């Protein structure tokens, strides 16, 4: 086969210096953008298409690990040494380095000096702010609001954390910290001090022609600003009820294609020839990386004021972990935010149902392998599951014996493939027409009958594709009323 | 529901 | 199923007036007590159709008209019931609309047509023709800016300059074996488009929203869009125009005109209530207003708030731009017409396949459902008892088919018996098709097979004396075929491709 041999596809996010990539692109010898490519990867790639490298912040990458769809990186100890041990660890999931760190991102605060000499140190003193410049046809302060990335350091500061160190477990969304900083986002936009359609087109134009006096942004943004020639400041966030505003510390990560023929080149790509002082000065001239891995370019850049600002954000903030459940996390809280941003849900409502979106997948697989590998031989919440399953599954299987020995007698299975088919039959069957707590227990109650067959006919180790390929049909289908039930926890109250 | 496992059609019940 | 009582649940587009909707809601529940949600769900015109034959899904259904013939094909739609006197309160064009064999299945609200917006400072005078904006993007290129943006991504907005120089969907006499997508005024229109592309004029990329950004910023001169977009430009600050769509080789630009309908579901127990809130409620001047004030509908069907908004200059292009149009068919296979569409165009825009190429497999798309009925369709009465491809099909069909059941009858008997089929009533639950390739793969041997059971349930309804639902069962299969597996049929040359394939088995 699928990936072009002799030639190296690169697939770079547009807000990120891709003419500057295209320009080592050059002296080596394809560099796209594409839309929602962080989602397009993991498809493509699967099917053995996609890019030879693929960059993205480090958030994204253990995901693809875990899916097998990322070769396994294997540079010389002396580049290591080249590189700063905190950017490895970023890039390491499973004792594996999965992708080549880049450069490390944080959002700062950026204000125009001429309109805001002294911007506020605080958050809740910006209202007050924006009743005087809105006098002068201006506001106080513009951001993407439709992106996560963005609303977060606010969420995370009087309470809030996407994991422990992960904890894939433990998870701080449902917080009264989070609700704190939320109900304070939701209040600015309720009093007409922002607007909830705003996006990081309508906040760069803003800031950049001189209608705003702060905007929240990253790195990349100072080359449109620099265009713009507002005189502008890159400072400490605002703090929140005292607290520092803790934004998620992303690492731009270049990742090889498993399924990519051409890994010798891309390595050498990266190595020689973009991680080198020459090589990240075409990508930083065209959009700046921020403060990058490479230790001798960093130490040449860290006079910059913009980045040593980039840096104390970084320090008050935490870095984002790779698990792959990250994803679920990102999307959870995205409709949350705009949610409440919009008055859609009630921000105890939006956080709440962002708290059982996040767990929903790791939970609904731990319990419902655990049921079906105990049956052939978010803790709280699992244990109590289990407990429950356990009791009334044992039941479901006793009372639909004849029914379920039919469809296994139909349903023969040889690999994991036909395991696969299996799911998305079995959600058809079980589920006619309505999602209700009888129905989904019947499926898992099936899958647990089948599970007892697989051992029975010697196919011991398709017991966990076929957990997996359930978790997933169950999740992907019926998401929305899942988490619409508070998840596992109204498993367990419905059937107390 | 009519159904096709592996070039059999079926009615899965 | 699970429809809730003594409330009604709306289903609206995203980029309409919802929150002016909700508005009405609010006004309903102070007068009658009746709780009204309106969401708008993303892809809920897929969403409603699946839903509502499970018993499921929204009291009311908001879309354009030509969604709607599928859905009351599918008996998802409750007839709707008016007086003659709120009957002559709207345009009888609206009515004709809405209508699907000779049955009211909606309510109109609104009528809309794309226009072409410009930038009034950028370009005072926006052109006449197609052919000239080519040379007025190399002049505002220099000031760093762009002559046209517009969505890409979906077909509606592409329609306008494909049925210019010769383009239709199908035919009015509907005849649904004429469709208009590979002839040579549609290669011409698409080829025009794919020239603004390959010369850099555009963008493959450009969908709604990158289209809406550019316009508001001010960095694009001109967009295509309709009434709904008015609200977010007003809010931009920049001075806008609404014109007529440039000509394209010296034809008017023929947009596709749409009416916002408003359905019942068969499934509602709140009918009444439903009714109620359209009629009285919506559908009035003031209730009108309010959606208009969020999102502007256009020329709404209520003659009486149109002869009050008829003044407005953005209107009377939207309507201008209706004349040169043509409407909408609400007939069943619009749906696969639109989707076949939308890939011949993001294929040639993206370069995947050549005009010729993917206009040809669209055409091939469009016409599959005329002609997978007509075979099926056949081979089922002929069982229970003019096209070339047609007329070798169903050769092939007969010897194939009848080998089916002839070496399945044991099974095939089994499963006739489970489906205990002894009566019409018994007969309507065919949402048992509806899953037949749920484990995803798709080759010729199934679809036969399911053919052949369809003629073996056919001898059966022959026997049970219900002979008029043969072509109920043909048309669900049909259905579920064309539906789910459109690309495979297109990428195996259609019913030709069926014929060669067991051609050769019979011969080798
Ligand atoms: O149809 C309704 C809806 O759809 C559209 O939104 C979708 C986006 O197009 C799509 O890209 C998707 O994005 C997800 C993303 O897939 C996921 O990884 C996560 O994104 C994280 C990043 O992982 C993380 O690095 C950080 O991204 C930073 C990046 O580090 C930084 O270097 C720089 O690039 O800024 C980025 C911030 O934008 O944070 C984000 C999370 O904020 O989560 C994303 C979702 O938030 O998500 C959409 C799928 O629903 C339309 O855009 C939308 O308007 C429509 O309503
Ligand atoms: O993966 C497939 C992609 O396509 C899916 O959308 C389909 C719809 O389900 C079809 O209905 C059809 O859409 C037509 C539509 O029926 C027609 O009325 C018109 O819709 C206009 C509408 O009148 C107007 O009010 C406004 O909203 O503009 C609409 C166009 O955006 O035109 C549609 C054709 O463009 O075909 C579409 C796709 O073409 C699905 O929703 C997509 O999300 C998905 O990516």
């Amino acid at each position: 086969g699928k990936i072009e041999e002799g030639k190296l596809v690169i697939w770079i996010n547009g807000d990120k210096g891709y003419n500057g990539l295209a320009e080592v692109g050059k002296k080596f010898e394809t560099v796209e953008h594409p839309d929602k490519l962080e989602e397009k990867f993991p498809q493509v790639a699967a099917t053995g298409d996609g890019p030879d490298i693929i960059f993205w912040a480090h958030d994204r990458f253990g995901g693809y690990a875990q899916s097998g769809l990322l070769a396994e990186i294997t540079p010389d100890k002396a580049f290591q040494d080249k590189l700063y041990p905190f950017t490895w660890d970023a890039v390491r999931y499973n004792g594996k380095l999965i992708a080549y760190p880049i450069a490390v991102e944080a959002l700062s605060l950026i204000y125009n000096k001429d309109l805001l000499p002294n911007p506020p140190k605080t958050w809740e003193e910006i209202p007050a702010l924006d009743k005087e410049l809105k006098a002068k046809g201006k506001s106080a302060l513009m951001f993407n609001l439709q992106e996560p990335y963005f609303t977060w350091p606010l969420i995370a500061a009087d309470g809030g954390y996407a994991f422990k160190y992960y904890d894939i477990k433990d998870v701080g969304v449902d917080n009264a910290g989070a609700k704190a900083g939320l109900t304070f986002l939701v209040d600015l936009i309720k009093n007409k001090h922002m607007n909830a359609d705003t996006d990081y087109s309508i906040a760069e134009a803003a800031f950049n022609k001189g209608e705003t006096a702060m905007t929240i942004n990253g790195p990349w943004a100072w080359s449109n600003i620099d265009t713009s020639a507002v005189n502008y400041g890159v400072t400490v966030l605002p703090t929140f009820k005292g607290q520092p505003s803790k934004p998620f510390v992303g690492v731009l990560s270049a990742g090889i294609n498993a399924a990519s023929p051409n890994k010798e080149l891309a390595k050498e790509f990266l190595e020689n020839y973009l991680l080198t002082d020459e090589g990240l000065e075409a990508v930083n001239k065209d959009k700046p990386l921020g403060a990058v891995a490479l230790k001798s370019y960093e130490e040449e850049l860290a006079k910059d004021p913009r980045i040593a600002a980039t840096m104390e954000n970084a320090q008050k903030g935490e870095i984002m972990p790779n698990i792959p459940q990250m994803s679920a996390f990102w999307y959870a809280v995205r409709t949350a935010v705009i949610n409440a941003a919009s008055g859609r849900q009630t921000v105890d409502e939006a956080l709440k149902d962002a708290q059982t979106g996040s767990e929903l997948y790791r939970q609904s697989l731990e319990i419902i392998s655990r049921y079906l590998r105990e049956q052939a031989t978010s803790g709280a919440t699992s244990r109590k599951a289990l407990e429950t399953l356990r009791r009334v599954g044992d039941g479901v299987q006793r009372n639909h014996e004849t029914a379920f020995q039919g469809m296994l007698r139909k349903l023969d299975i040889k690999n994991e493939d036909d395991v696969k088919s299996l799911s998305r039959v079995m959600i058809h069957v079980f589920s006619d027409g309505v999602t209700n707590w009888g129905r989904i227990v019947t499926l898992i109650s099936f899958g647990a009958f089948v599970a007892k067959h697989l051992k029975t006919i010697n196919q011991e180790s398709c017991i966990e594709p076929l957990a997996e390929s359930i978790t997933d049909v169950l999740v992907r289908t019926k998401r929305d009323w899942l988490v619409k039930q508070r998840g596992w926890d109204g498993f367990v109250e419905f059937f107390h | 529901y009519l159904l096709f496992w592996r070039d059999e059609l079926i009615l899965l019940x």
